[PDB]
């Protein structure tokens, strides 16, 4: 679902 | 000579065509309003699962009416260190799933 | 107090706002990596260009609509006439009123043209008149007054 | 140039024909302009000089001009169902070398504006300023899209119905430049049908290098009211974008701001500053002054 | 602020090349660094 | 007929209504401008010492 992408970011993903 | 009797004569002269041009400038700044700063209200906005505030929200509401005002200070003072820590709120306003 | 009142009031006021979005987008979900359709694009973004165009051309326009109007025939109702000679009682005194007061047939009007065809400048001149705007005022030559 | 610059001078309708066939016939044409545009240049000039010999002082000066200036190209090119087929060649063709002249066809957009507003010397006015802008957002949607055959349909109205209007219906200085900065805008476009469009197109003109001059112009084409939004909401309804409105214009606030830091941040590394060092007086008497 | 004008142009060229899919998750990565003002201290810092 | 010579003549007209319309609408959201987005600066003013 597209509102299920926009809405999941992490802090995992501005790691390294 | 034709005389001359206008009925929208208000509409006239240089100090009009300076007014329209003011008006645009204001009006503009208003527009602006809406696509300049809209990157700085991210953080209580773009908010995941608004569900567990609405709780807090409609609990202070509750107290005021049964008159148990110790209460409604307490709830107050959640409600008041939520939105002075940006990340209690990426907490409490995530997707429970 | 009241600053604090109108603290939660406004918290309680964005959290329904919020939450009623979420719902619509529970109810009625979209694809992933779906393109927004083009008429919900050119319906909301039409509507706004042609906003910013009618605050710009528009009022201009309309100011320049007043503009266009017209002016009014104002021929004399008298063309009173008087020879004096010196400190003396005037000589002559007449009153063309009315009847002696003749609009420009369009025959006398290019009567006019033809007398003065040889001076451009009165030609010129008569150009920026119609017919109706030039009168002659047939004066009566015995003085309306003993 | 000279094809163009007799019918600023004679403004008649004899001298439209060769405007419009430089712009719809010589310009669009992939290899070269033929034998045939020339020949037809050259008869066509001959004739208009006798016809007009056979019917005022002024009437055949430019004319001897043209005719001369054709046949020093022709001295030098010599030194060294078709309807179809012409309009398939332009569409599909092997020797494109593509181009982006978007940016310029624009600017000279822009001057056009400025000329028709500041020149206003009025319904003829109001109708033209309403014209000139509705061209600029079409052009933008073709740019958007990628298309060259919608290019060229906008060209062949367009030249048309100028020469048309402004030659015919509508009838001085003003129009006369009106036209020539005109001109300009068509031979431009023309360049971008006979050369295709690239292949990245997106983005924006002024945040390509991070100096200067960039950072003042970018600056000032944010106070110009109403542009900025107007580029944001043209360039989503024409992009294929996944998000929508309110998320398209977040993602153009966030890139514009890191921009205008970015730009400072590189001059602050050009020209360092000691540490401990007082703004000097001139410049604090200056901004301070102003101000004040 | 370099490591989010490759972000920001990153979300451009995948609009170019129509990959729709990769425009929903860099916006999402955009997103939660404007939501974690503590992220955005760990990515806006001089490397050096 | 009786003759007529006002002295603040100057608020007649049509336009002087559709200037008061006007000047609610500025003044209204003036006054939103205090009631509304307050709560995005809680951070930077309700600091307890
Ligand atoms: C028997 C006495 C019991 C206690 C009396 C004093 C306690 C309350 C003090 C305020 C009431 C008496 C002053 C009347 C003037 C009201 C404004 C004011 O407080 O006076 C000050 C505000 O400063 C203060 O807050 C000092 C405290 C005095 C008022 C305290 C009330 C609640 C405190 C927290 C809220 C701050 C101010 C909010 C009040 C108005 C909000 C719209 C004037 O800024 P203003 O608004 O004019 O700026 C708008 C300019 N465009
Ligand atoms: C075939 C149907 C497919 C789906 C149709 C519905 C999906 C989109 C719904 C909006 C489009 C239809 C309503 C037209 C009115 C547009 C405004 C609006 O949405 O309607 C509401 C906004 O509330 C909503 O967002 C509810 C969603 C409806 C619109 C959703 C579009 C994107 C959603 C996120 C953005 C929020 C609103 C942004 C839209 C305009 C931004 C400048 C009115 O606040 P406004 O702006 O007037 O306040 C300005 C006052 N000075």
């Amino acid at each position: 679902d597209h509102a299920t992408v926009i809405h999941s970011g992490d802090y995992f993903l501005f790691e390294s | 000579d034709k005389v001359s009797p206008p009925s929208l004569g208000f509409l006239a002269g240089y100090g009009i065509m300076g007014l329209y041009v003011s008006i645009v400038l204001v009006i503009g700044k208003f527009v602006r309003g809406f696509f300049s700063e809209i990157s700085h209200s991210i953080m209580f906005e773009e908010l995941p699962c608004v569900d567990r505030i609405l709780k807090l929200c409609q609990d202070i509401f509750l107290v005021r009416e049964t008159r148990e005002l110790e209460l409604e200070e307490e709830l107050y003072a959640k409600l008041i260190f939520l939105y002075r820590s940006p990340e209690t709120m990426i907490k409490w306003t995530r997707e429970k799933e | 107090s009241l600053s604090s009142w109108m603290c939660v009031e406004d918290i309680y006021a964005n959290i329904f706002i919020i939450k009623c979005s979420r719902e619509t987008e529970k109810k009625y979900p979209q694809p992933k990596g779906q393109k927004k359709k083009k008429i919900v694009k050119y319906g909301m973004g039409g509507l706004i260009i042609l906003f910013l165009i009618a605050i710009i051309w528009f009022p201009l326009l309309f100011m320049s609509l007043v503009r266009s109007v017209v002016g009014v025939v104002n021929q004399p109702i008298d063309v009173t006439v008087t020879l004096k000679l010196g400190g003396y009682e005037p000589l002559f005194t007449m009153s063309a009123q009315q009847p002696s007061i003749i609009p420009f047939t369009a025959q006398a009007y290019e009567e006019l043209s033809r007398q003065f065809d040889p001076q451009p400048l009165a030609m010129q001149f008569i150009s920026q008149y119609s017919p109706e705007d030039i009168v002659t005022a047939q004066i009566e030559g015995s003085s309306g007054a003993l | 140039f000279i094809i163009i610059l007799n019918h600023m001078v004679t403004a008649s309708a004899g001298s439209l024909v060769l405007p419009v066939l430089v712009f719809l016939w010589a310009m669009l044409s992939i290899p070269r302009p033929s034998k045939r545009f020339w020949m037809t240049a050259i008869v066509f000039t001959e004739i208009a000089v006798v016809v007009k010999y056979l019917f005022t002082d002024g009437y055949i000066k430019y004319d001897l001009v043209q005719l001369m200036a054709l046949f020093f190209h022709r001295s030098q090119l010599l030194c060294y169902r078709p309807l179809r087929r012409f309009f398939h060649d332009i569409l599909h063709t092997k020797y494109r070398a593509a181009t982006d002249v978007y940016a310029l066809m624009f600017l000279a957009d822009v001057v056009d504006f400025i000329i028709i507003i500041f020149g206003f010397w009025p319904e003829a006015f109001l109708v033209m300023l309403l014209i000139q802008f509705s061209t600029m957002v079409v052009d933008r949607a073709l740019y958007l899209r990628k298309t060259v055959l919608g290019k060229l349909a906008f060209q062949v109205a367009l030249v048309l119905a100028i020469h048309l209007w402004m030659f015919f219906i509508l009838p001085n200085v003003v129009a006369q430049l009106w036209y020539f900065v005109k001109c300009i805008y068509f031979a431009l476009s023309a360049y971008q049908i006979r050369c295709g469009y690239p292949t990245r197109i997106l983005g924006n003109f002024l945040t390509k290098k991070y100096n200067h001059l960039n950072l003042f112009l970018f600056q000032g084409f944010r106070l110009v009211p109403f542009l900025v939004e107007l580029r944001a909401v043209m360039d989503w309804v024409w992009t294929d974008t996944t998000l929508s409105l309110s998320s398209w214009m977040c993602v153009e606030d966030i890139y514009a701001n890191i921009f205008i830091i970015k730009c400072s941040r590189e001059t602050e590394k050009k020209y360092p500053q000691p540490k401990g060092q007082k703004k000097k007086k001139i410049v604090k008497y200056g901004m301070g002054g102003l101000i004040i």
